[PDB]
């Protein structure tokens, strides 16, 4: 059907889109990034499936949660946890920015 | 800032910080190892949610400080950023013992879970004496 989330905002906050590529691993990973004051989503284009996640409280790094991942960066690295596999959470995937 | 392993710890034990809401000083020092290197100064920047972390305990800009250029900011912590990258570390302390109230504890830092988490860190409190 629509191919589009289209979410309609209450104010004329701006609204920015930004595509990061990775790698993790041997691997290339695609996220893109949207930001609009107060609101941060990250969409991973993952092998096994396409997550929407939503940046959520850290102490450090900018986290962001949705569905069963937990996707963290930290300046030029990052974590995919993912939390059925690996519910103890100490073998995340890592990756960089490439 | 750098900080010597035993001059921070000993700094961090009179700041209250050893068992703080069930946290010993042990963990708090491998965070700050793998956070800063234990480096006042220290700053990295996320480029998607166009945040930073400032400081020994790397404190985020989108929700404990304030820093200007972060969007969303909600600075919870009652502080400019630039308030947690002094030599005196009183307000990064303050700062990282409201961050520990979160239902995450000590997992709200990522390098504390990559680095620290499931092992044994008792040597960092160690050999100062």
């Amino acid at each position: 059907a629509m191919g589009e989330i289209t979410i309609k905002l209450p104010d004329s906050v701006k609204v920015s889109t930004n595509s990061i590529l990775y790698k993790c691993g041997a691997k290339d990973l695609s996220v893109t990034y949207y930001n609009a004051g107060d609101i941060s989503l990250a969409k991973l284009e993952l092998e096994d499936e396409t997550v929407v996640a939503s940046n959520v409280i850290s102490g450090s790094g900018a986290k962001y949660a949705g569905s069963v991942y937990i996707w963290w960066t930290k300046g030029k690295t990052a974590s995919l946890y993912n939390l059925i596999d690996n519910p103890e959470e100490d073998k995340p995937i890592s990756c960089v920015e490439q | 800032k750098v900080f010597e392993r035993c001059e921070l710890a000993r700094t961090l034990k009179r700041l209250g910080m050893d068992g703080y809401r069930g946290i010993s000083l042990a963990n708090w020092m491998c965070l700050a190892k793998w956070e800063s290197g234990y480096n006042t100064r220290a700053t990295n920047y996320n480029a998607g949610d166009r945040s930073t972390d400032y400081g020994i305990f790397q404190i985020n800009s989108r929700y404990w400080c304030n820093d200007g250029k972060t969007p969303g900011a909600v600075n919870a912590c009652h502080l400019s950023c630039s308030a947690l990258l002094q030599d005196n570390i009183a307000d990064a302390v303050a700062c990282a013992k409201r961050v520990v109230r979160d239902p995450q504890g000590i997992r709200a830092w990522v390098a504390w879970r990559n680095r620290c988490q499931n092992r044994d860190v008792r040597q960092y409190v160690q050999g100062c004496g």
